[PDB]
């Protein structure tokens, strides 16, 4: 349950 | 360095709740 | 941290997630020394007895959090790391002595409100600060109770406790890289550091020149906030040569 984080960061 | 003062905190002069306890401690 | 409160606002701005890239999750603490350099745990990044070996990329550092699983957009900051360094004499064998490692980052951090380094004692600073009695404050985002996650950041301030004591409350054998701090059974107060804190910093406010210091980092304890037992923690101070020689390169 955490939030997806940015793609960019792999 | 600048190492160990907080922008929110010591570099505006600001307390925060409980860090008297700490210094309280030092007897 | 068990039997603690939600910190304010910037009140940690040293404090550091280690993060899991493949299931998303929380690993361990951690915390900023420079705009570079993170100072976490060994155990984080290397357990073999239960096959944890981490390498550079499997990880995140997040920088400038509060809420624990939200992603905070336009303060935290998310870093890449170059290196990981594990102390060489950590004792993973028997009983985590030495439980120290660094991670150079792959670009220097940009600092902000919620993002500043916390000082490294120097000897004095120790000697003087480091008394059985005397109050440091632990973070992390780890479990609020033994056997139960926090929304946010917890905190708690906890007494440094006297070598007899920490060596009679435990069945390991304590080391001089290691001190240990909570209340005592009766003396009413509780709280303690518990899993998930791992590698979090243990911080103690300077009376002479109001710089907090990092004197410990969340490493070990026989559960959480039990009477009689205490939370262990490496002693940075003591391991500060084996710091300044990493950064040296
Ligand atoms: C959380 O406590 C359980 C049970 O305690 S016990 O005395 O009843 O067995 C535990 O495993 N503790 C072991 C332990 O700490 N740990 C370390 C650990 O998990 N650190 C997390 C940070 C922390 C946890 C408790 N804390 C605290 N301030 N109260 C701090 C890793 C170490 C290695 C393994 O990952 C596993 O065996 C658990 C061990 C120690 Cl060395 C115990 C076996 C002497
Ligand atoms: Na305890």
């Amino acid at each position: 349950d955490f939030e997806e984080i940015p793609g960019e960061y792999l | 360095a600048d190492c160990g003062l907080r922008p929110l905190f010591e570099k505006k002069s600001l307390e925060d709740k409980t860090e008297r306890e700490l210094l309280e401690s030092y007897i | 941290i068990v039997e603690g409160s939600d910190a304010e606002i910037g009140m940690s701005p040293w404090q550091v997630m280690l993060f899991r890239k493949s299931p998303q999750e929380l690993l361990c603490g951690a915390s900023l020394i420079s705009d570079r350099w993170v100072l976490t745990a060994a155990h984080c990044l290397l357990y073999p007895p239960w096959d944890k070996n981490f390498t550079e990329n499997d990880l995140l550092v997040r920088i400038g959090k509060h809420s624990r699983t939200r992603y905070e957009r336009n303060i935290e900051k998310i870093s890449m790391l170059e290196k990981i360094y594990i102390h060489p004499r950590y004792n993973w064998r028997e009983n985590l002595d030495r439980d120290i490692a660094l991670m150079k980052l792959k670009k220097p951090v940009a600092f902000s409100d919620y993002i500043h380094p916390v000082c490294l004692p120097d000897r004095e600073t120790a000697a003087s600060l480091l008394q059985a009695g005397y109050k440091g404050r632990v973070t992390g985002w780890g479990n609020l109770k033994e056997t139960g996650q926090p929304s946010v950041l917890q905190v708690v301030n906890l007494p440094i406790v006297e070598r007899p004591v920490c060596k009679d409350s435990t069945r390991i054998r304590i080391t001089d890289n290691m001190f240990c701090a909570g209340y005592k059974p009766d003396e009413g107060k509780r709280g303690d550091a518990c899993e998930g804190d791992s590698g979090g910093p243990f911080v103690m406010k300077s009376p002479f020149n109001n710089r907090w210091y990092q004197m410990g980092i969340v490493s070990w304890g026989e559960g959480c906030d039990r009477d009689g037992k205490y939370g262990f923690y490496t002693h940075v101070f003591r391991l500060k040569k084996w710091i300044q020689k990493v950064i040296d390169q």
